[PDB]
RNA sequence: CGACUCUUAGCGGUGGAUCACUCGGCUCGUGCGUCGAUGAAGAACGCAGCUAGCUGCGAGAAUUAAUGUGAAUUGCAGGUUGAUCAUCGACACUUCGAACGCACUUGCGGCCCCGGGUUCCUCCCGGGGCUACGCCUGUCUGAGCGUCGCU
RNA sequence: AGCCUUGAAGCCUAGGGCGCGGGCCCGGGUGGAGCCGCCGCAGGUGCAGAUCUUGGUGGUAGUAGCAAAUAUUCAAACGAGAACUUUGAAGGCCGAAGUGGAGAAGGGUUCCAUGUGAACAGCAGUUGAACAUGGGUCAGUCGGUCCUGAGAGAUGGGCGAGCGCCGUUCCGAAGGGACGGGCGAUGGCCUCCGUUGCCCUCAGCCGAUCGAAAGGGAGUCGGGUUCAGAUCCCCGAAUCCG
RNA sequence: GGCUAAAUACCGGCACGAGACCGAUAGUCAACAAGUACCGUAAGGGAAAGUUGAAAAGAACUUUGAAGAGAGAGUUCAAG
RNA sequence: CGCGACCUCAGAUCAGACGUGGCGACCCGCUGAAUUUAAGCAUAUUAGUCAGCGGAGGAAAAGAAACUAACCAGGAUUCCCUCAGUAACGGCGAGUGAACAGGGAAGAGCCCAGCGCCGAAUCCCCGCCCCGCGGCGGGGCGCGGGAAAUGUGGCGUACGGA
């Protein structure tokens, strides 16, 4: 159960604040698992994907074992879109299929300053833990 | 006397409230001085009032403001309880003394109509019910 | 339910004559909402029969003696072998049925 | 009226520019709900109070 | 002919737009404005018009000063201050 | 030209001749019924309206 | 077209129209 | 280039003039174009245009009243646009020192009987 | 076997009932409890590249600056020394409106200071700051066959 | 240790049934996501009516009706399509207190061009005051703006518990104006004059203010031009005030 | 003549939390561009209106018709 | 007649401040009915109620007895239980209707005028210096200007005080 009693415990305010939510928090929702390798180098469970990661599709039609890149991340429909991930149109046009970010991994990540700075703050916190729990 | 403002007699009711000539007010006359100056003045604060004459057609009241504003009252701690926001206009809510003696409020057995915060708190008490919540 | 639902709209009844059921109907008005019905349980929107109040007696006090008896019988019938199964526990395998465990 | 004020004018002017219809780019977003202008006043049905 | 062809004489016109209430209810007349009461320094406000409060309060219109006077309310009406550059 | 509505016509005039570096005739303005003021400035002469118009742009 | 408004009542068998009466 | 509001502080206010009627004459032009029908990098290049013209007057709107209160900060009069701006009834309080000031009975009250520190047993 | 009419069933139309969903109400409880002449509430009019309504904003006009966040907004085009979002503490906030130069026609003024005009020489134009009533302290100018003192 | 995407609720059913009955359980179809049995608890808990409330649909009924003000006919064109659109010809009507040409109030883009025939124009339409894109109202002289009328309405004053009300010259120190003279200070070839500051001197007015797009009120006419504006735009002639 | 917290009240506002409540004719008038459209000279009166699909994947192309409309073909588990 | 004070009353776009209006659920002061009931109705009742008006605050009001009691006396105000549907009011009809005390939540007391003592020992504004200046405050220097004896400040207020 919850003791903090100031978090939501409602459903149709959680829908809200979830449906609702500005651009900062969409990217924090829209945030994917890593991979067996990447987490065991980095101590990091899951992190916001970005528009120059590699995916693996773990759920869905178009799933199995093709690490293809993010087209661009679609917060505004909580969507991803990846290269190889798409299907045809009646009239020929290729259209990206759109997928959620819950049922992806990401293989390679694309590491910037910021990027560096929050793997190293959550294997930070992440070793907090542990010597908490030790 | 006050007189009631209604046309000619044409109170429409029942006879207890034909009454028009008659009638009195219910605050006095000094209350009455006290609550037009500080109409007058809103910046200025009713402090008290005295008697000063009276004539068959009129009376003579000189009415006692205060600046809650002005430095020699601000930087005094006597009289600064006059600078708060509270006693805006106590000349209309009958703070003053000429108004305190129209609400009929007091210690002991005269004065049950007014026990509790004033005679309409003391209404409000008496007509709530308290219906509990194991009753 | 709100007090307020169903007197906010104003609406005389129409009398009688104009061959219309003698309801509160709304005051004119060119919309849909005009000569429609407004009070009463049984018109469309406006106020339902016996609005439920916030002082319904909610709460039930029961004396100390019938707690304290209350709780003596749950407690009492918690130590014989078939009470705990028609509750619907499956006690097959637990060792004592008074299961009293260490201060540890 | 020929004769106009400057208030007047205004006033509608700025309805002459509501009574316009919607794009046909507005119902493409993701959320739309608005099929077509529903507060379309006609000089002739609706005389815009006064 | 009281009806139908008394409604055609009906061309002059005795309120127009107000210029603090907005409504067509400024009475040239009288001069004044028969929904908020514009000559007179106070907002003409009835108890009996429960209705027609709340068409006009401070809930419906912009508030374009009272968001920021609670905005600064929730933290403490600070003044001057500017937090920490990079 | 199109003025916003609170102009007058010399200001009008000063600011096509400082603006645009050319002198005024006259300016007549009427107001749409879309709300702004239009413009028309008889400029002088000396100078030529498709000159100045294949000046600034328009066409 | 708004929501054309009732029917109007109109007068039509009081004492002012002899079209019908009843026993008097 | 792309204007930044960083560099425009430390620069001089007859070059934030230049710049701005610059941009003005770039927004007079764009606007031109946009009514003759020009291209769709123009349409949203007046918006970039429209921003800088903000971002340059709000430059020199700051180092105008930084500069103004810096001036009145040491007088004791100052206009009322440099007055602290908060609520009315907060404005109208009474001041911190006339909030402590006493009377001389109520400190010697304070003085000769302060509230002791104490506490009993069991 | 005809046409028409009645009943039942399959199917297809008018219609949106039932059911299931719910970024919404209703009720109860907690903390805070703050508007305004330094111009409130409300109203009017404008502001988007394509923008009617809603939402947001005020000629800096779907936003400016600062901080945090850290690669997007998106309906379509266009272009890491920080895009977008949230906080917002700095700046700015058109016209009415207690509304304040007198009226509400957006009309007519008066005073002072600047730039064209001048070469202070008066008009004209443009810009800026004042000009609402009552009242408190002090200042200045006053009035009184009100009470006096000196020649 | 209930049922359920190997199909929940709801709905339909010429099927099998059960119970006196209220109702309930299976079979078949549709459906796509929740539902039920037992012991207790609680209620906004059961409809055929209330000239019941809302929504929808029948007979009437392809029925009443599309009948006030004399009247249309032929050919050609656009067009898929013509009794109604356009042009030509013929015959008519309104017959200068008009069915004509222009204004006020009111309407507010209805004015004009292009395209459409989804909805409207109680038949139709290739048409329209409909729809969608675009355009259109140019003034010292035309009006408003100024004045005052009947009247409205501030200030003083009076009244009123009070928002406020009365009152418009009535219980008011109600002027800020200007000729001339004196004094000092500034500005310009410090000549001579303007600007302001003080003093002397002079002065009646009437009530602040609002109130007529037909009342009073200075001064613009001719020709040409637009798809739509003309005493407004252009040209030629003037004229009023400062 | 005068001042004074505390326990007390709060169907307005800001930030919240919960429900043996209601589930689009119910619940606030307003779950949606709701005090909106619309009506009345005015004070005032005041609606109706949720659901494709998991994803627009919103039916390319051929063919009759001037088009509205279809017939094939295609998407989807399912256009029943 | 002139000059100089005082007292009353003016004029200021004089220097510095304030009030106007909004919301209004709670609070204070007025004003204030009729539906209804009494099986009619007129006193009553609805009812100090609805509507109207003015004024604030985060609470308001009240508040430290010109009190309650008659006891072996309690001891500011406010709120709850109880007193109590009681005493009492009422065509004594319909109906209306407290207070004391007891148990609790909370608990905090005080200041002036007068009477008197102290060389007005008091207060406001402006000039200069230092600190701080986004709640314009503290100290020093001014034959600076006012307010105030028609009385400012200290001691002191019913519990006594000097
Ligand atoms: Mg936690
Ligand atoms: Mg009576
Ligand atoms: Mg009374
Ligand atoms: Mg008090
Ligand atoms: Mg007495
Ligand atoms: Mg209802
Ligand atoms: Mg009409
Ligand atoms: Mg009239
Ligand atoms: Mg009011
Ligand atoms: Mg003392
Ligand atoms: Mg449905
Ligand atoms: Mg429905
Ligand atoms: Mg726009
Ligand atoms: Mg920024
Ligand atoms: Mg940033
Ligand atoms: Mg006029
Ligand atoms: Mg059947
Ligand atoms: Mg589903
Ligand atoms: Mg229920
Ligand atoms: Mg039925
Ligand atoms: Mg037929
Ligand atoms: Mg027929
Ligand atoms: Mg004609
Ligand atoms: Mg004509
Ligand atoms: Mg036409
Ligand atoms: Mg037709
Ligand atoms: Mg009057
Ligand atoms: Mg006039
Ligand atoms: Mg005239
Ligand atoms: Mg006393
Ligand atoms: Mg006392
Ligand atoms: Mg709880
Ligand atoms: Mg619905
Ligand atoms: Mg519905
Ligand atoms: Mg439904
Ligand atoms: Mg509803
Ligand atoms: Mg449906
Ligand atoms: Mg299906
Ligand atoms: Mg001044
Ligand atoms: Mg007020
Ligand atoms: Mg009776
Ligand atoms: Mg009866
Ligand atoms: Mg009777
Ligand atoms: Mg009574
Ligand atoms: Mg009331
Ligand atoms: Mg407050
Ligand atoms: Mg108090
Ligand atoms: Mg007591
Ligand atoms: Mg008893
Ligand atoms: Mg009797
Ligand atoms: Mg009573
Ligand atoms: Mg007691
Ligand atoms: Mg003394
Ligand atoms: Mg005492
Ligand atoms: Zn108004």
């Amino acid at each position: 159960m919850k003791f903090n009693p100031f978090v939501t415990s409602d459903r149709s305010k959680n829908r809200k604040r979830h449906f609702n939510a500005p651009s900062h928090i969409r990217r924090k929702i829209m945030s994917s698992p890593l991979s067996k390798e990447l987490r065991q180098k980095y101590n990091v469970r899951s992190m916001p994907i970005r528009k120059d990661d590699e995916v693996q599709v773990v759920r869905g039609h178009y799933k199995g074992q093709q690490i293809g890149k993010v087209v661009q991340v679609y917060r505004k429909k909580y969507v991803i879109y990846i290269e190889r991930v798409q299907r045809e149109k009646a009239n020929g046009t290729t259209v990206h299929v759109g997928i959620h970010p819950s049922k992806v991994v990401i293989t390679r990540l694309k590491l910037d300053k910021d990027r560096k700075k929050i793997l190293e703050r959550k294997a930070k916190s992440r070793q907090v833990g542990k010597e908490k729990g030790k | 006397g006050r007189k009631r403002p209604v046309p000619k007699g044409a109170t429409y009711g029942k006879p207890v409230h034909h009454g028009v000539n008659q009638l009195k007010f219910a605050r006095s006359l000094q209350s009455v001085a006290e609550e037009r100056a500080g109409r007058h003045c809103g910046a200025l604060r009713v402090l008290n009032s005295y008697w000063v004459g009276e004539d068959s057609t009129y009376k003579f009241f000189e009415v006692i403001l205060i600046d809650p504003f002005h430095k020699a009252i601000r930087r005094n701690p006597d009289t600064q309880w006059i600078t708060k926001p509270v006693h805006k206009h106590r000349e209309m809510r009958g703070l003053t003394s000429a108004g305190r003696k129209s609400r009929g409020l007091g210690k002991g057995h005269k004065f049950h109509h007014t026990i509790g915060g004033s005679r309409r708190a003391a209404w409000r008490r008496r007509n709530t019910l308290q219906l509990h919540r194991y009753r | 339910v709100s007090e307020l639902a169903g007197h906010q709209t104003s609406a005389e009844s129409w009398g009688t004559g104009r061959a219309v059921a003698r309801i509160p109907r709304v005051r004119g008005g060119g919309t849909h909402r005009s000569g429609q019905g407004a009070f009463g349980n049984m018109c469309r929107g406006g106020r339902m029969f016996a609005p439920t109040k916030t002082w319904r007696r909610w709460h039930r006090r029961v004396n100390t003696t019938q707690k304290r008896y209350a709780i003596c019988s749950a407690l009492a019938a918690s130590a014989l072998p078939a009470l705990v199964m028609s509750k619907g526990h499956r006690i097959e395998e637990v060792p004592e049925l008074p299961l009293v465990v260490e201060d540890k | 009226s020929s004769h106009k004020t400057f208030r007047i004018k205004r006033f509608l002017a700025k309805k002459q520019k509501q009574n316009r219809p919607i794009p046909q780019w507005i119902w493409m977003k993701t959320g739309n709900k608005i099929r077509y202008n529903s507060k379309r006043r006609h000089w002739r049905r609706t005389k815009l109070g006064l | 002919t009281k009806g139908t062809s008394s409604f055609g004489k009906r061309r002059n016109k005795t309120h127009t737009l107000c210029r603090r209430c907005g409504s067509k209810a400024y009475h040239l007349q009288k001069s004044t404005c028969g929904k908020c009461g514009y000559p007179a320094k106070r907002k003409r406000k009835y108890n009996w018009s429960a209705k027609a409060k709340r068409r006009n309060t401070t809930g419906t219109g912009r508030m374009r000063h009272l968001k920021i006077v609670y905005r600064r309310f929730r933290h403490g009406f600070r003044e001057g201050t500017t937090p920490k550059p990079k | 030209f199109i003025v916003d509505v609170k102009a007058n016509k010399h200001q009008i005039k000063q600011a096509v001749k400082k603006l645009y570096d050319i002198d005024v005739a006259k300016v007549n303005t009427l107001i749409r019924p879309d709300g702004e003021k239009k413009a028309y400035v008889r400029l002088a002469p000396d100078y030529d309206a498709l000159d100045v118009a294949n000046k600034i742009g328009i066409i | 077209d708004p929501v054309p408004y009732q029917p109007p009542f109109l007068c039509q068998w009081g004492r002012h129209q002899p079209a019908w009466k009843p026993l008097m | 280039a792309k204007i930044k509001a960083r560099d425009l502080r430390g620069k001089k206010k007859e070059e934030l003039l230049k710049q701005l009627d610059d941009l003005k004459v770039e927004l007079s032009q764009l606007r031109v174009a946009k009514v003759t029908g020009g291209a769709a990098s123009k349409l949203s290049k007046i918006r970039v245009v429209r921003k800088s013209i903000a971002r340059v007057l709000t430059v020199i709107n700051q180092t105008q009243k930084e500069n103004l209160r810096k001036f009145y900060k040491g007088k004791k009069y100052k206009p009322l646009d440099l007055r602290p701006k908060k609520t009315r009834a907060m404005r109208r309080r009474l001041n911190k020192h006339e909030e402590s000031l006493k009377t001389k009975k109520q400190q010697r009250k304070e003085r000769l009987y302060p509230l002791r520190k104490y506490a009993v047993k069991a």
